[PDB]
């Protein structure tokens, strides 16, 4: 009676596991280099080259964040694995406007913009929200009296060559998106800015409510 | 008598107002706030309200067997239909807005089958009670002259 008992037990255990795995979520932390990924992760992990996933333990839902930046290979060949992911936690650093790169004499802001455009332009990522975290705000706020962006950037004909305004870079990133774009959730953070995990849950609830409200056709 | 002319001249105004309201929901059938409320079940309610105003016109005139039999069940069914529509619409939105993880409806059309079948399930209990009642003891007219002599 071996075959029937083994099959029945295996099917029962598999069905129980599938039922128990109903409450789960996946998100990817796709960010550029030197964005403080470890620093950002440590703050939220304290309280509230392999692919490593962090099993967050939020209320009634076990969140899963996967680190994918450290691959150093082709992206389109394995980006098909993540299709059920509901949000992209894209990350940039605001201090790259004057931190020129010469290792190609082009500023890392151009590379970050190109990466953002490539990721957003993907037809596969059509039913997933976009979270645009901006880190290292203190450097941009402080050192601007010696780093005016009138020459380093062509679309900052503002007051003069102080009084930092991050809204210009915000507009530069936002304009790089197609029409009828979904709401882009962007909250500026710092080294010890605690209020980020709750910004994430805010976008997740909103990303789902909008979808179900679309599905039950209530509009 | 003018009292009869009156109740009738109200029950036409109500019909006209209900017709006017259904016309907006048909002309402006794609605005965000119209689609916010269920534009299926909102239509069905309006028809039930039309049925409600009409039931009253079965109390005017000399009573007869069929009129006396149809007087109460029509109004009861119409009112419970309206109540069921309201109840099912309210529960759907609470459910929509009590959503943790996303939807899983397997077929879009059957999806809106639940929206309609629940109302019929609610109305089934009184359609039953009306049917058994009418067959086991139907109402009938009765000329009464005992209470007052003249």
């Amino acid at each position: 009676k071996a075959a029937v008992e083994r099959s029945k037990m295996i099917d029962r255990n598999l069905r129980r596991d599938k039922r128990d795995a109903r409450r789960e979520l996946k998100l990817l932390l796709l960010g550029t280099g030197e964005s403080g990924k470890s620093t950002f992760i440590k703050q939220m992990r304290i309280i509230h080259t392999g692919i490593i996933e962090y099993p967050f333990d939020l209320q009634s839902v076990i969140f899963r964040m996967v680190d994918v930046g450290g691959q150093r290979s082709e992206r389109r060949k394995w980006i098909h694995c993540f299709e059920n992911v509901t949000s992209i936690m894209f990350l940039v650093a605001l201090s790259e406007y004057d931190q020129v790169l010469v290792e190609d004499n082009e500023n890392r802001m151009e590379e970050s913009k190109a990466l953002f455009r490539t990721i957003i332009t993907y037809p596969w990522f059509q039913n997933s929200s976009v979270i645009l975290f901006l880190n290292k705000k203190d450097l941009l706020e402080e050192k601007i009296m010696y780093s005016h962006l009138v020459d380093y950037f062509p679309e900052y004909d503002g007051p003069q060559r102080a009084q930092a305004a991050r809204e210009f870079i915000l507009k530069m990133f936002v304009d790089l998106n197609p029409d009828s774009d979904k709401i882009i959730y962007s909250h500026f953070t710092c080294a010890t800015d605690t209020e980020n995990i709750r910004f994430v849950f805010a976008a997740v609830k909103d990303t789902i409510l909008q979808l179900n409200l679309k599905e039950y056709n209530l509009v | 008598e003018p009292f009869g002319i009156a109740l009738t001249l109200f029950a036409v105004l109500g019909i006209f107002l209900t017709a006017f309201v259904l016309g907006v929901f048909i002309k402006f059938r794609n605005t965000p706030i119209v689609k916010a409320t269920n534009r299926e079940l909102s239509y069905l309610l309006l028809f039930s309200l039309l049925c409600c105003f009409s039931s009253s016109l079965f109390f005017i005139g000399e009573p007869q067997d069929w009129t006396c039999r149809l007087r109460q069940p029509a109004f009861g069914i119409s009112f419970v239909l309206c109540i069921s529509c309201i109840l099912v619409k309210t529960n759907r939105v609470l459910l929509v807005f009590e959503a943790k993880i996303p939807t899983s409806f397997h077929r879009k059309w059957w999806g809106l089958n639940l929206q309609f079948l629940l109302v019929f399930l609610c109305t089934f209990m009184q359609i039953v009670i009306c049917v058994i009642w009418l067959y086991t003891a139907p109402p009938s007219s009765y000329r009464n002259q005992e209470l007052e002599d003249e």
